[PDB]
RNA sequence: AAUUGAAGAGUUUGAUCAUGGCUCAGAUUGAACGCUGGCGGCAGGCCUAACACAUGCAAGUCGAACGGUAACAGGAAGAAGCUUGCUUCUUUGCUGACGAGUGGCGGACGGGUGAGUAAUGUCUGGGAAACUGCCUGAUGGAGGGGGAUAACUACUGGAAACGGUAGCUAAUACCGCAUAACGUCGCAAGACCAAAGAGGGCUCUUGCCAUCGGAUGUGCCCAGAUGGGAUUAGCUAGUAGGUGGGGUAACGGCUCACCUAGGCGACGAUCCCUAGCUGGUCUGAGAGGAUGACCAGCCACACUGGAACUGAGACACGGUCCAGACUCCUACGGGAGGCAGCAGUGGGGAAUAUUGCACAAUGGGCGCAAGCCUGAUGCAGCCAUGCCGCGUGUAUGAAGAAGCCCUUCGGGUUGUAAAGUACUUUCAGCGGGGAGGAAGGGAGUAAAGUUAAUACCUUUGCUCAUUGACGUUACCCGCAGAAGAAGCACCGGCUAACUCCGUGCCAGCAGCCGCGGUAAUACGGAGGGUGCAAGCGUUAAUCGGAAUUACUGGGCGUAAAGCGCACGCAGGCGGUUUGUUAAGUCAGAUGUGAAAUCCCCGGGCUCAACCUGGGAACUGCAUCUGAUACUGGCAAGCUUGA
RNA sequence: GUACACACCGCCCGUCACACCAUGGGAGUGGGUUGCAAAAGAAGUAGGUAGCUUAACCUUCGGGAGGGCGCUUACCACUUUG
């Protein structure tokens, strides 16, 4: 089904994952239907780690989107 | 990666010094720096219009002792950079953590400078930097290691900056031993001996 | 088959091709029926025949034999002819 | 409105099915010049109205045959 | 802010100008080879045989669907050597679990390759006649029965693979019946169609069926675009259209019967050759030209040819059936297999890596969950293959030392170069510290919700242990000592850099022009020099220079080039005025133009490469609303062309 | 005037002879690909039904319906011929 999840860009040893909106069966870094944001695990102090666009994610759960652990644990830190 | 040859040979195939020596002596007494290197160097053959581009290039690579493919990346930045190609190209060499170390005096020689640098007795806004080719902003402020103030080089090299013309575009403080890069050198600042449009010219050719 | 699940779905393929078939096989001899009775002219046969017909495509399009859509069409199709009969 | 070409009947011997051509002025890609080119459609004609050097306005529709795509919509020009 | 953009040279002649070809300087690469080689970061790495493949691994999972119990790990009970209260030995699915089996879901994803395909592909823009597991919204249902079957057991056929016969048994397996309408068929009246339980403590959770929605995915249609060849010009009978029947999820010659004779083509049909397409990439001032490796989208393929079955989805890489070539096993009757998954082997080749580690993270399958599976992926190994960074010391040092080379023997040069002296310690080495990638999950604990219930379950805080392959991590600190770290091409002109000796049209060089026959800056060596530098050269290949196919941007009296002349269809182009239209054109708006890339302004790795935020751009296409000069259409003229 | 420029003792054309190289024709010969006209018919699917057989439904308990197997036909891969 439609979910949102972490593709993982960056580069190696230095992380940096595309939050987007996909059907589940595509690969992680492959097709997606949308961008909702960005989560940067390294990221340093004074550096927005973790942004949402938490309009565009709440949309997508209304249409019956499913939320990765890791996307669910970042909306919750976000808000 | 860097050259480790004779240094007088580079400034007399210049034919002007190019500060690769302390300056504690004048260059005439240690060697013939008007005669060119080698058996032929008396000899002065007429140089073509590529020779004079390839020798104005040349020129400023040995003086900041900066390799070829370097030396084409700042060009290219400098082409890439809004403003006149040539002046960018010279505020980028100038802008180098090893000539800004040699222009606040802390080293003798941009050789000097490059050990200091390369052997992390320098700090850029507190921060120790090891690289040579560094750009250094505007209002950074460059410091020597507290480890590195009681060597004896360092203190021998602000002397003789004192005796060379203080740039404008920096404020240093002896003893503190610590300086402040105010601004970009204007093309005004640098000396006019240089002709960047040579350079500029034979990257175009 | 290397893999063990797909030894298995081998054994249920034909399990389930067995099965289906016996349907679909029934199910087409209740529509020849219709269309036979079509053929010979007995509007009263023809109905007769597309009463037992209907509850069959009906019941093989809710179990996934065939699709509703195929299921409808039968019935459109038979009860277009069998009026034209009358 | 409705998306409607308008054309030439250019053979009208198929049944309840006519030929029609449509004229475009394009720019040539390279040389700039302005050229016509000429794109042919198989009308379907249910009435058999129009005949050979007529002007008519075509629809697209869903597929009626191998080759026809497209239907009459008024005769705007009798030859 | 998204710009800033454009170099020539050599060679035809006795000399000249022009023309014109050839050649060179540049940038680039999945490179290869020769010589050389310190370190790191990031990335890349079978371009050939879509050749053949040893071995291991790349798809399972669910006991909360089911009969069960092959294990093991207990428990209980009963016997026991009798620790005289444990131990041993049995029985008991009794339980934690769990082999094999039934069933569910997955196996159509993820991963590989580019053989085929010049369009049943791709790209852009439209469109109608569709279906769509899992997810999600709404409204209802969820009654009552039946016949089986695997496992298992007995027997039995085979060398094996794989079976056969009989008996027994379960379900969320299977099949009636009831129920039946915002469903299907029907003008209507009517007729007809489903379901499944399981788990926790009556309640809760989850599952099941029906219909209608959404979302996603997919099928289908049209227009334009998308190689080369005319020394391929005609092609086509399901062909083109119609009518009816059948078929499909769906429109449709999709199929068939009948009818009509169409349909396509110089705006290149058909045939032949070549080729996966795109975002992009390289080059270029641009316009172009070349290209499609890596990354992402789409397509196609899975030993070869063919076929269907199951399924929401396949005509299915690690499924089925048939045929074939190959390899293999055989008791000779008959069997088995498919690395263009990862690693690896042989082979081919100028040439391209380890039979590594881990599921810690991200993501995927199954599961209530714990978890299990995952050669996806994260990492590590190898390789100067590329890009980027850094080091191989640094000041002082005339004795202008030796030694070399040159020399008119005065000297000059190597050369501040080396010694010598004074310092520094990056990196490498040794030692000691030490982030981040970790989110979650598991126990408890409280409250709330729920409910008959302070149960269970869910939610949210709380508390406590705990999860890193990389890994001897990044990074930091200390120690010792210049120690451990420079090569390659070139020096006649183009083209930066010159002499001596050897050789004597030889040996050899060579991109072009050329060089070599005894005073060679051109061969070979040496000294000196130039350019690059952990690389440097050579070869291959693309674009450039080439305005040398010229759209931008060229020519044709004599350099290559006006058909021998003319008429003329198609085509291109057309005097002047008014009105009208608004097609071209122009303006604005809207939708779209994937992300990445490129560009601009920023942010993060000590810098850079690299990573990353936002913008710009994507020059296009469609639609809508306007403008009307010019061009086109239409109407009416005019007289100057005819 | 010139096609000469160590400059008419200049320049320069073709056959013939010898060597070598690429290429056309050539009795034909051997491969690849492919058109046309036929032959062929594994498996599968569909249509039909000599026969054989059959859990669930129906039944008057005899059977019936329906199903399967077999057989047959159509399509078609291998293959074959001109
Ligand atoms: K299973
Ligand atoms: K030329
Ligand atoms: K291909
Ligand atoms: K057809
Ligand atoms: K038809
Ligand atoms: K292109
Ligand atoms: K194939
Ligand atoms: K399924
Ligand atoms: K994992
Ligand atoms: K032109
Ligand atoms: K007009
Ligand atoms: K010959
Ligand atoms: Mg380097
Ligand atoms: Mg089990
Ligand atoms: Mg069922
Ligand atoms: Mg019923
Ligand atoms: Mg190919
Ligand atoms: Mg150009
Ligand atoms: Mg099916
Ligand atoms: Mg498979
Ligand atoms: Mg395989
Ligand atoms: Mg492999
Ligand atoms: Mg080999
Ligand atoms: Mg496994
Ligand atoms: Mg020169
Ligand atoms: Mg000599
Ligand atoms: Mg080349
Ligand atoms: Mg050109
Ligand atoms: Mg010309
Ligand atoms: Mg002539
Ligand atoms: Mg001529
Ligand atoms: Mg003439
Ligand atoms: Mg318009
Ligand atoms: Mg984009
Ligand atoms: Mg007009
Ligand atoms: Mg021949
Ligand atoms: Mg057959």
């Amino acid at each position: 089904m439609v979910t949102i999840r972490l593709a993982r860009h960056g580069a190696k040893k230095r992380p940096f994952y595309q939050v987007v909106v996909a059907d589940s069966r595509n690969a992680r870094n492959g097709r997606f239907i949308e961008r909702v944001g960005f989560f940067n695990p390294i990221a340093s102090e004074k550096e927005e780690g973790t942004r949402l666009d938490l309009d565009r994610i709440a949309h997508w759960v209304g249409q019956g989107a499913t939320i990765s652990d890791r996307v669910a644990a970042l909306i919750k830190e976000v808000n | 990666a860097r050259y480790l040859g004779p240094k007088l040979k580079l400034s007399r195939r210049e034919g002007t010094d190019l500060f690769l020596k302390s300056g504690v002596r004048a260059i005439d007494t240690k060697c013939k720096i008007e005669q060119a290197p080698g058996q032929h160097g008396a000899r002065k053959p007429r140089l073509s219009d590529y020779g004079v581009q390839l020798r104005e290039k040349q020129k400023v690579r040995r003086i900041y002792g900066v390799l070829e493919r370097q030396f084409r990346n700042y060009y290219k930045e400098a082409a890439r950079l809004k403003g006149n190609t040539g002046e960018n190209l010279l505020a980028l060499l100038e802008g180098r953590l090893d000539n800004v170390v040699y222009r606040m005096g802390f080293g003798a020689t941009r050789a000097e400078a490059r050990q200091l640098v390369s052997h992390k007795a320098i700090m850029v806004n507190g921060r120790v930097v090891n690289i040579a080719s560094y750009q250094v902003s505007p209002n950074d402020v460059v410091s020597i290691r507290e480890k590195a103030k009681k060597q004896s080089r360092v203190k021998a090299a602000l002397e003789l900056a004192e005796q060379r013309e203080k740039p404008t575009w920096l404020e240093v403080d002896a003893g503190k031993m610590e300086g402040t890069f105010k601004r970009k050198p204007e093309r005004s600042d640098l000396s006019a001996d240089i002709n960047e449009h040579l350079i500029v010219e034979l990257y175009s050719k | 088959a290397n893999i063990k699940s797909a030894k298995k779905r081998a054994i249920q393929s034909e399990k389930a091709r067995k099965h289906n078939a016996s349907r679909r096989s029934m199910m087409r001899t209740f529509i020849k029926k219709v269309y036979a009775a079509i053929e010979a002219g007995d509007k009263a046969a023809a109905q007769k025949a597309f009463n037992e017909m209907q509850p069959i495509v009906d019941r093989q399009a809710a179990k996934g034999l065939i699709h509703k859509n195929k299921a409808a069409r039968h019935k459109a199709n038979l009860t277009a002819q069998i009026n034209k009969l009358a | 409105k409705i998306r409607t070409l308008q054309g030439r009947v250019v053979s009208d011997k198929m049944e309840k099915s006519i030929v029609v051509a449509i004229e475009r002025f394009v720019k040539h890609p390279i040389y700039g010049k302005f050229i016509k080119r000429t794109t042919k459609l198989h009308v379907h004609d249910e009435n058999n109205e129009c005949g050979i050097g007529d002007v008519v306005e075509i629809r697209e529709c869903r597929p009626l045959s191998k080759t026809k795509s497209w239907t009459l919509v008024r005769v705007v020009e009798k030859a």
